[PDB]
RNA sequence: AACCUGGUUGAUCUUGCCAGUAGUCAUAUGCUUGUCUCAAAGAUUAAGCCAUGCAAGUGAAAGUAUAUAUAUAUAUAUGUAGAAACUGCGAACGGCUCAUUAAAACAGUUAUAGUCUACUUGACAUUUAUAAGGAUAACUACGGAAAAGCUGUAGCUAAUACUUGCAUUAUCCUUUUGGAUAAGUAUUUGUUAGAAGGAAUUAUAACAAAGAAGUAACACGUAAAGUGUGUAUCAAUCGAGUUUCUGACCUAUCAGCUUUUGAUGUUAGGGUAUUGGCCUAACAUGGCUAUGACGGGUAACGGGGAAUUAGAGUUCGAUUCCGGAGAGGGAGCCUGA
RNA sequence: UUCAAAGAAUCAUUCUUUUUAAAAUCCGAUUUUGUUACUUUGAGUA
RNA sequence: AAAAACCGUAAAUCCUAUCUUUUAAAGGAAGGAGAAGUCGUAACAAGGUUUCCGUAGGUGAACCUGCGGAAGGAUCAU
RNA sequence: AAUAGAUCCGUAACUUCGGGAAAAGGAUUGGCUCUGAGGACAUUAAUGUUAACUCAGAACUGAAACGGACAAGGGGA
């Protein structure tokens, strides 16, 4: 037969997983869930290869059996569970809160967050569907369906979501002043202010985004995530703060130590 | 049973590898006659069920100028645009022309409108005479081989004139 | 007058009884012809009148034959780059397109066509706009840079 | 490292080839071989034939246990386990090979407004009840056959196997509150109105007809109420089928092919998960071609790539990954997402 | 088939910037003016 | 449930035809190589009839002859 | 003795390019019930009256038989 493939070769695994060539022949194929395989990491590699808490897949299973780690404040026990673009990971035994984010080099990093911040996740609405009774549901990047969204919410907006109650707290638009984070391009991981939006009829819409140091980079509309307004990002950011640097001058700051 | 083994657009013959797949399928046709209601179940892809009707007597039929649907029984099949064998062997297909009982429609008209929503449509004489006869012409609109039920609407106006001329400068 | 072969195409979406001719906009900057808007023909495969939706890619081409019913043959001429010799060679290939009767096409005319769902064994494109173009010689012998 | 040298003459300068020279993740073979690291390996020919053994099974809270064993206060209640078997899930992944295949497959680039989609994730439902029915495995007894992953009859019992079946919500108005009104998820048909898309016969809403399948008669226990299993629809996800444009080696001592036998298109239907001559009926005479159609050859699976490179190029790519195809050759089919 | 002049900075030069017909935009000033090849930048790049 | 029929999917076998590849063969007729073989002297000198081309006929063979050409001629020239 | 009519299909070497050729070699054929196509004539684009047998297609039917008798090439190297 020719049903669904269920194995992942190591070299065929996504590059940002950073799995080594000689470390076996297979990679953990993420289970279907909230996020795409390409734009997520399984928590097995999250807490084996990144946090180094576990040394083997069996040790990952050992961690997961005890209902300790929670993804969006709810317990996850699947070994190949897709954690996804941005959300909170709570480990109760060590009492630590992580937010999954992108570094300026396009890789998934667990960024330390406070307990207070671990309740404020950001969701990028991807569709607005009205079902029976003129009731509107927002489908987000998280694969999550939020019924009864505020009618002002648009298809490329973002909404702050409360993990405990699963409710929207406020929304964020996509003007030319709303700061965004790029998610999948050459400029994956950059944080900018959106200089302009060019809407091509029937093709990909492009948006030009201005960095903090006034350098402009363009990207596809589907590959951005509104984070905040011009005032500040609504979430905390990794140490680079979404600021990518030219390689010729990353070397100088590497050398000065 | 779909896609390959034909000639190319240029008329050339294409060599055939890739033996037949299941998803190409091609189930045999259902020559739905009219008779005591009997349908079978076909398990299509994804365990979706398709109702293959073999015989029907009745079905929903719509008076479209009033937009009202009533269940009636199919008396005969008299015309079909495709193969003329279909009417002769009395098979029900999607665009078939049938003769159905009009008594439910006449009784409904008497009950609601009186006499023999957006009411007062004024009817037409060509359909009125058919009602007076008691059997009325209709066009099927469902696919009995797919949905398992014959169902259609009463033809009126220019299309009714067209089909009446085509059935019976004429023989 | 409105139908001659064994059919009248119902023109799904026309509506005949309550309402308040059927046509759409197609979009992509193309204007629905006044002939499609007002005329009495009915075409199930017309982009402005039928069920088909224009989605995919838009191509420009030269009409090569309009001698089969409601569908035409478009030849697209282009230059293929041969790397080793660092120069180009003339190349072509023709694509069958559906031409709704709202357009009056003749051999030699440039037409723009939009991709639609497969309407037949070979056609996947529907004409959207026609501008006349006088030709001299066989239409296949012309080379239009488009 | 952007390189040349010997050979036609009595001698000369050319053309011109032969020979030399070096590399090959390029094969074989000869001679020889003290260490360590690294590691290709029945592709070439025979997708030839195969003895033998193994290669897909699965129960740690959570379907069904008087096969059976055990332990606590005393035949009582708890348990702990548990062969077999029924049930559930998987076995459609993986692994192998390169025969077929020359606009086919594949690659980049699209579309699916023409579709299907198990597990998993998020939402979340409609026309006897202190809990309903038979019928079967395991097992018991009698058996048959040289033999097999063969099984007959009789007797019982379960189940998340198979099958029946038990409130309520919303809306109008005087205007927290009183009366009043209404009740089908998908899917199909007819008549209408109409947050997004690029464009809707869209979402959705109303009316008139049908109408599946369901909404727990199921099992274990977390805060000093939870979970498992199952279920309608939508969405997500893991994918898949078709699909747009463009891109291939040699051959014209292959120039006209295709079209009764579907070839190209229209109309109507059937069929499909969906579009489509995919098939059927009628109709029209179309479609491709020296920019190489149609044929023939390939010791041709395609690509990522490899060797050699000053720059161009030339040759290779069965073989780590991706896609395709096949399981001696064909064809057909069941279960199942 | 739309040509040039003028102004700051290295070293003697080189280099940077403004306007100069006509039609629609703003009450003397506010700003778009064929198609493609080709070329430049990006996007998407296992 | 056996069983039967009819559309369809259609393996497989046989006949016929065509094509492709390989292959036998009396006889015929070439090419290449070898050896001091036999016969002549065609060409290279004006090679002893200048050579050569196209064509046609003839002869043991090289070759000869007719017609029309070329100089790559043995003439750059009253 | 073997077919041998008709319709449809297919037809080689060779050739004086005209033929060979009915080459060779295949299939079908009854009855019945139907369907489709092929004309002429008059009224103020449209509606009636009326005629030949000639083809094509489909169901059904029978002890698989149908140019049923009659009539009627054997081919090839």
């Amino acid at each position: 037969g020719k049903g669904i493939k269920k194995h992942l070769k190591r070299v065929n695994a996504p590059s940002h997983w950073m799995l080594n060539k000689m470390g076996g022949q297979y990679a953990p194929k993420t289970s279907s869930g909230p996020h795409k395989l390409l734009e997520s990491i399984p928590l097995v590699i999250l807490l084996r290869n990144r946090l180094k808490y576990a040394l083997t897949f069996d040790e990952v299973k050992m961690i997961l059996i005890q209902k300790i780690v929670k993804v969006d404040n709810k317990v996850r026990t699947d070994c190949t569970f897709p954690v996804g673009l941005m959300d909170v990971i709570h480990i109760t035994k060590s009492n630590e809160y992580f937010r999954l984010l992108y570094d300026i080099k396009g890789r998934f990093v667990p960024h330390r967050i406070t307990n207070e911040e671990s309740k404020y996740k950001l969701c990028k609405v991807k569709k607005i569907l009205l079902r029976k009774g003129r009731l509107s549901i927002a489908v987000t990047h998280d694969g999550r369906s939020i019924p009864y969204i505020h009618p002002d919410v648009k298809v490329n907006d973002t909404v702050r979501l409360d993990l405990e109650t699963g409710k929207v707290l406020e929304h964020l638009k996509f003007q030319v002043g709303s700061l965004v984070m790029v998610t999948a391009g050459h400029s994956v991981g950059r944080v900018g202010v959106i200089s302009s939006i060019d809407k091509n009829m029937g093709t990909y819409d492009i948006i030009h985004v201005k960095d903090s140091r006034n350098k402009v980079f363009a990207t596809r509309l589907s590959n951005v995530f509104v984070i905040g307004d011009n005032t500040k990002p609504y979430i905390s950011l990794p140490r680079e703060k979404g600021i990518k640097l030219d390689i010729i001058e990353e070397r100088r700051n590497r050398l000065k130590a | 049973r779909d896609g390959r083994h034909k000639l190319r657009l240029t008329g050339g013959k294409k060599k055939i590898h890739k033996k037949k797949r299941k998803y190409e399928l091609g189930r045999p046709p259902s020559n739905t006659k009219l008779g005591s209601r009997q349908v079978h179940v076909v398990r299509g892809r994804g365990r979706n069920y398709k109702y293959r009707a073999i015989k029907l007597d009745s079905g929903s039929f719509s008076w479209p100028t009033f937009g009202i649907s009533k269940n009636t029984r199919i008396i005969d099949v008299v015309y079909n645009a495709s193969n003329n064998e279909l009417v002769r062997t009395k098979t029900l297909v999607k665009n078939c022309i049938v003769v159905i009982d009009s008594h439910p429609f006449t009784t409904w008209y008497e009950n609601t409108f009186g006499t023999t929503i957006g009411k007062s449509k004024n009817i037409d004489p060509l359909l009125l005479e058919q009602f007076k006869q008691g059997r009325v012409l209709a066009c099927i609109s469902s696919r009995p081989g797919q949905c398992g039920k014959a169902d259609g609407y009463i033809i009126e106006g220019d299309e009714l004139l067209f089909y009446k001329r085509k059935m019976d400068k004429r023989n | 007058d409105v139908q001659h072969e064994r059919a009248y195409q119902k023109q799904e979406g026309a509506s005949f009884f309550n309402s308040k001719r059927y046509w759409k906009k197609v979009g992509l900057g193309f204007a629905t012809p006044k002939e499609a808007k007002e005329g009495v023909y009915v075409d199930k495969k017309c982009p402005f009148t039928g069920n088909v939706s224009i989605r995919g890619r838009i191509l420009k081409g030269m009409v090569i034959s309009n001698k089969m019913k409601r569908t035409i043959i478009i030849r697209r001429n282009y230059l293929h780059y041969v790397k080793k010799y660092n120069r180009f060679e003339k190349r072509h290939k023709n694509i069958p397109c559906h031409c709704s009767p709202c357009f009056d096409v003749k051999e030699g005319d440039i037409v723009t066509v939009g991709q639609c769902r497969p309407l037949s064994k070979t056609v996947r494109f529907n004409v959207l706009h026609v501008e006349k173009h006088q030709i001299f010689g066989s239409a296949r012998k012309q080379f239009v840079l488009f």
